[PDB]
RNA sequence: UUUUUUUUUUUUUUUUUUUUGCGCCGACC
DNA sequence: ACTGTCTGGACTGGTCGGCGCTATGATC
DNA sequence: GATCATATTGTCCAGACAGT
């Protein structure tokens, strides 16, 4: 199963959080994002929306539930 | 750059997505960003500088059917990345669909909603009596706004 | 919420390894419902007496159900042929089915006593020769729908009553043995009022619910035909699933009329306990209202699904078997007596801290069909009690010369050439008139065919299905003798209109006993439409008649009846037959048999609760019952919660 | 909150066409809302609104509802002229001493020694000020005693005025979120102080709103939570507090038993609403609450809850005032009487429906005359179910008279003080105390004594509130403060101390004196400290006017034990030898006893058809129940606790 | 030395009588 | 006003019998 | 090993129409 993180939105598929090292993941979450490039509209869009997505490229979630 | 829409199977928009995206990274395709929301189904957005970058990107892929000959401003999208409560925007009175939970295919009527747990509570419309339940907020579906 | 079912049943499975030998090879054990499922990989260790197996249910306070692995299970057909030859030919095996799941086979059987056993030895033995563990069920002599439908959904859906039941298991068993801090009845429905009974048993952890049944005189107001939906510890229940079981005392549908309501919306999950008796009656009951309700017009209350799923969450309980139903109530059934398969509820919640009887509709005296209702009890401080015969001149005649006066009207009727229409309930005292008639028949007075329409066949087979759960003469009869009362072939039943209409034009002397006492649908108008303008025949009412029915008509002496014709026009009925009304085979208790019941109860509760019945009959029961043996007495109204402990 | 069906904007529409129909065109309505039960109309031009003193009664007395009219912030005069405007237009003998304008909702907030000059007869000094300055005022009593308590609450409701004024408005239309509806049934659940003492909690529930009465805790038995706080685990309560149907929260009066546990609520957010009480019960329960964490944390147990909660409670209070009828869900209508227990005592009235069924909750009361209090109402308009504390319903629960108790203080106080030894008397704060305070200046007032009463902790704030409150109090009281210009608490003999040094040099002073302290438990504050500085002074009295509980140091010098080790601070103990004689007079009681009881019984008006008996002990309770049986004939009940009566 | 809320009776049972379509191929008159 | 071009349509009735064809990829 | 959504979008005659 894919746990999405409560701080950074980052999903992972192991307990150690890549990003912030936060042992809180949610196993239920919507809206995956995936970020390729940082500089990206969208990646921007969503780092006004959370200050801790989008720091590094990787799979995403909107909203942590 | 400019986001684009990939036309893919209803419910399988997340596994073709992160294939184009581990497909993008092991032969460095010049993709900038992949969107897939969750209440979109069959459609998923590729951020890319030109339409040709998204052809080539969902080609060999049997589930990426085609690529919509357009351009989306960025406003239309704009609205996807923000999140908000599937509760909010729901107020008492009017009469909804519960589209999932064990009230399928059921039409109720909204009598509390309260952001603060994101539950709304509504009452069955082909009830004899009014017995209220409570479902999650996504799992509703606005067919009518009354009050 | 939190539960600790892992550590109980880590704790059982120490004790079971500790006291059963190594040499059985105890795989794995789980709960299944109230009871405890063992499953073994030597059985011939574990069961070459029955000692252990009452030394480990006695240890553990549970029910014992050992089951062989499914790893060792034999062929379906090697099994068939070991069984047939172990089981002794005098018992006739009719069906033998087998379940690949879970090691069970279940044996219909006409005699299930020979397959049991003397004390169930040959259960033991079938389990050992053949490593399936084996479920014995009774093939009636009538064939019966509704048994055969419900054996089948059951038979068709293992594996989710499987599932079902393994969640039931962990619910009930979520915590130990809990001394609960107190307790509250509440009561939704049925206080004060007859019909919608609803009794809601709420203590600090779990929650209970008692006959949810609906009202059919006032349904045509929503307020007064269900019960109260709008108590809040009734929402707070439903809303957060916290209704740990419900079980319903006896198949009517002022008791049992609202339970598909629940499933239908999905407002409940849980197990039903009740009598198997009560759950086919019930579903029987259910499935005639509902059909009524679609003939009517009006829309239906819920659908036939609903009622398969009910029957898909329903546990079935024995009279005297005590089962754990929630971490701090035990749930036993005792013999009521109204009805067939009615129970009396009783609840111990805690260990020791309090018992409640709820007797619902019963009978105290000694009848045709039923023994009398259980007045002795373990332990008991509260009693609720039924008040629809409550009123100090209520005073039912008693049932020798009203049978006595019954029977010489038929053979008055019978000397003359005349038919005998009796119009009466589906259930109830439709049984006990065909018990008299077949007595009064078997000394040779009448030879004349008894017909049965509509659903009177129906619970005629339901009846003879279960036999252990009528009176001790008629068990005598079918169990120490070969004689069976209801297999009478006096007894005749009409498939078709064709065959009704073929007894009518008959000018033989016949009893015909139709479905409908007050003459509002079934083959019962048709019988007085064709047999009212013959001076021969007679009709009988043997139950009240409500106003504004036909029933009420005819039994109030009118002569002519003005009714609509098939083709749109008035139509008249002559009605030259004799009437006559013996109101004295009523199962409710009388005034005189509930102040013995009060009096002869064992042991004397604490306080008494007069529900079921009118607002002033109830007032009354309680202040004589007060004044009467200085017991404290209450008659609440609905929404009204009383903390007993 | 919770969002509801709120079909408020039709009443309103209905209530605003309404106000056009009747008022003229001249008046300029703007804007018509709800704060609260109150309703508040906008007017541009508020000159031809009020002409005539009885327009404004008669839309009042059409509407059914309470209406305060301000003007249109749209027009508003300059904070400084309207300030010079009213202190120069106003009478020089109100005495206005704060003036404070919320330019939000166009209301001025005047503080004034003498309201009655600020508002005149019938309001015609109200209504011809704010004509002249176009300012909605509010008269407050501006106390002669400087309260604290008071003052913060003040400060703090001006401070807070947006999140106020947004509260009340989420308060108003929740009210009448239908309109008059008659509820199909009314059942009363009692979470708390059924058959018991302490802890009380009440319930009134309906088909449409629920209705907690007096919600309190226990602190005879605070070791234990299960007897200490109300039944939280009751299935209803449970379901009106998780989906936040709790209508309103009604306190009787000010005490540990029927206000400690509001805090709570507002702590762990369990409960969002407004609260309607009494002024001086908000200002005596918040002097509780603060005294009870204080105590707490002294003691050096985790506190209950925290003071930022009882700030909570202060911005979620709504006041009303003696006789005055309001409307708090869209069925129940609440009145507050007077019960003449405590200062701000009132008798809970509630008329559910349109006549269907009313309700009366008197909690502690009292019905004999008192020299602080008037007695309590017993005539009502409409009464079906009785609710009656029966702290004293045994039937030999008959209690010292008054009377001759204040002559048996008199002569202790005489002989005590001619041979000039020192008094010393622990009282609680809210309680009996002011009663002596009255007691001993009626006495004085003839000659007997000259000698000064200091009263220390929390008397004065008490003190500061009786005077800031006197329309509360007795007839005799109003009175000699109305008319006669006479105010019996400003005697000169009352001194407030200021910090430890005027506790250390009065007490080594060696002058006679009256003391008066706060915990008369004798479990803390400055009483344990003048009884171990009283303890070896020779010839001196002290005078118990209360119960004193087992474990206590009150009980141990009530037993007159000749030895009485007490532990002292930094974990060190000291011994103390008594020569102190005590006087036992428990005649100064707020409850009422039981011939009090029938008395009250036997003469409210009308007769209720049933009369519930709680707030006592179980067989108290029982006994008074079937003694009121007997002899009236009523049917009368003792329910127990996680008991729901269905009364129509 | 003080203003603006209201109040009361008429609707009954525990339930009932039968393979459609699609296309292809061959063939007769 | 002529003239070549694009588009739509109907393709004789009946009868005999036979011979196939009417899901699939991806979790749990 | 059992189920569940989804599953792609033949020539000729006559009438209407751009082109010169
Ligand atoms: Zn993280
Ligand atoms: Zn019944
Ligand atoms: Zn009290």
């Amino acid at each position: 199963k894919e746990r999405a993180c409560r701080h950074c939105h980052y999903i992972t598929t192991e307990d150690r959080c890549p990003v912030c090292g936060s042992r809180d993941l949610s196993d239920d979450w919507f809206d995956l994002v995936i970020v390729l490039d940082v500089e990206s509209r969208i990646a921007k869009k969503l780092r006004e929306s959370i200050p801790e997505a989008a720091k590094v490229p990787g799979k995403y979630a909107i909203r942590v539930r | 750059g400019k986001i684009f829409t990939v036309s893919v199977t209803v419910g399988q928009e997340t596994t073709t997505a992160n294939l184009i995206y581990s497909k993008a990274k092991t032969y460095n395709l010049p993709l900038y960003a992949i969107l897939s929301p969750s209440k979109v189904k069959g459609y998923i957005f590729i951020e890319a500088p030109n339409k040709s970058a998204v052809e080539e990107a969902i080609r060999g892929i049997r589930h990426a059917k085609r690529v919509l000959p357009g351009e989306i401003p960025f406003s239309e999208i704009e609205h996807f990345l923000e999140e908000k409560p599937a509760v909010s925007g729901f107020e008492p009175g009017d009469i909804v669909e519960l589209i999932a939970g064990p009230f399928k295919g059921e039409k109720a009527k909204v009598v509390r909603v309260d952001e603060s747990k994101d539950e709304i509570v509504v009452e069955l419309v082909s009830s004899v009596v009014p017995i209220p339940v409570t479902v999650r907020g996504e799992y509703v579906r606005l067919i009518s706004k009354r009050q | 919420r939190e539960t600790f079912v892992d550590d109980i049943l880590k704790e059982i499975r120490e004790i079971i390894v500790q006291m059963v030998p190594r040499e059985a090879g105890i795989t794995d054990v789980e709960f299944e419902g109230p009871e405890l499922v063992i499953y073994v990989k030597n059985p011939e260790a574990m069961m070459k007496d029955g000692e252990l197996i009452k030394n480990l249910a006695k240890v553990l306070k549970k029910r014992i159900s050992v089951r062989p692995d499914p790893d060792i299970l034999l062929p379906p057909e090697k099994a068939e042929e070991l069984i047939k030859q172990l089981v002794p030919p005098e018992a006739e095996i009719t069906n033998i089915s087998f379940d690949p799941s879970v090691g069970e086979v279940l044996i219909e059987a006409r005699k299930p006593g020979l397959v049991i056993g003397k004390n169930g030895e040959t259960l033991r033995l079938i389990t050992q020769k053949v490593h399936w563990a084996p479920r014995v069920v009774r093939t009636p002599p009538i064939q019966s729908q509704t048994i055969y439908s419900i054996r089948s959904i059951l038979q068709t859906e293992s594996k989710d009553r499987r599932k079902f039941l393994r969640q039931v298991g962990r619910n009930i068993y979520r915590k130990s043995e809990y001394k609960s801090r107190w307790i509250r009845i509440t009561g939704l429905g049925g206080f004060r009022e007859v019909g919608r009974s609803a009794l809601l048993v709420q203590t600090d952890e779990s929650y209970v619910l008692v006959d949810f049944g609906v009202n059919i005189a006032a349904l045509k107001d929503p307020t007064k035909a269900y019960p109260h939906f709008d108590a809040p510890e009734f929402r707070y229940v439903l809303d957060e699933g916290l209704l740990d079981a419900i079980i319903i005392t006896h198949a009517a549908l002022d008791h049992s009329g609202m339970l598909p309501y629940l499933f239908r919306y999905k407002l409940f999950d849980g197990p039903i306990y009740t009598t198997p008796p009560t759950r086919d009656l019930m579903t029987l009951l259910q499935q005639d209202f509902i059909e009524i309700q679609h003939m009517n017009g009006v829309e239906p209350l819920y659908r036939p699904k609903d009622i398969k799923e009910v029957i898909k969450h329903t546990i079935t309980l024995d009279y005297g078997e005590v089962r754990d139903i929630a971490p701090d109530i035990r749930l036993t059934l005792h013999n009521a007596g109204h009805i067939l398969g009615s129970s009396i509820v009783h609840l111990h919640i805690g260990n020791g801290l309090h018992n409640i009887a709820i007797t619902g509709d019963f009978k105290f005296i000694p009848t045709r069909l039923f023994e009398p209702a259980v007045s002795r009890f373990p332990r008991l401080e509260t009693l609720v009690m039924e008040s629809t015969y409550g009123g100090s001149n209520d005073y039912q005649m008693p049932r020798e010369e009203a049978e006595k006066r019954l029977i010489e009207v038929i053979h008055q009727t019978l000397k003359r050439g005349g038919k005998v229409l009796i119009p009466a309930m589906a259930v109830g005292r439709a049984q006990e008139i065909m018990m008299v008639l077949e007595e009064y028949a078997r000394v040779g007075g009448i030879e004349v065919p008894i017909y049965l329409d509509g659903m009177i066949w129906e619970a005629t087979a339901i009846h003879t299905a279960y036999p252990e759960y009528l009176s001790k003469h008629i068990r005598e009869q079918i169990f120490h003798e070969g004689y069976n009362p209801f297999l009478n072939p006096i007894f005749k039943s009409v498939a078709n209109s064709r065959e009704r209409q073929d007894i009518i034009d008959s000018g033989e002397p016949a009893i015909i006993i139709a479905t409908s006492g007050m003459l509002v649908g079934g083959p019962s108008v048709e019988y007085f439409k064709q047999l009212a303008p013959d001076p021969k025949n007679s009709i009988i009412f043997v139950s009240y008649q409500a106003e504004g029915t036909l029933g009420r008509q005819v039994q109030r002496g009118l002569r002519e009846i003005p009714i609509v014709g098939e083709d749109g026009r008035t139509e008249v009925i002559n009605v030259n037959m004799e009437v006559h009304t013996i109101d004295g085979f009523s199962g409710a208790a009388d005034r005189r048999e509930l102040m013995s019941y009060v009096a002869r109860v064992r042991p004397r509760p604490e306080r008494i609760i007069t529900v079921h019945g009118e607002a002033h009959k109830c007032l009354d029961l309680s202040s004589s019952i007060h004044k009467k043996f200085g017991i404290s007495t209450r008659a609440p109204n609905n929404l009204d919660a009383i903390r007993l402990k």
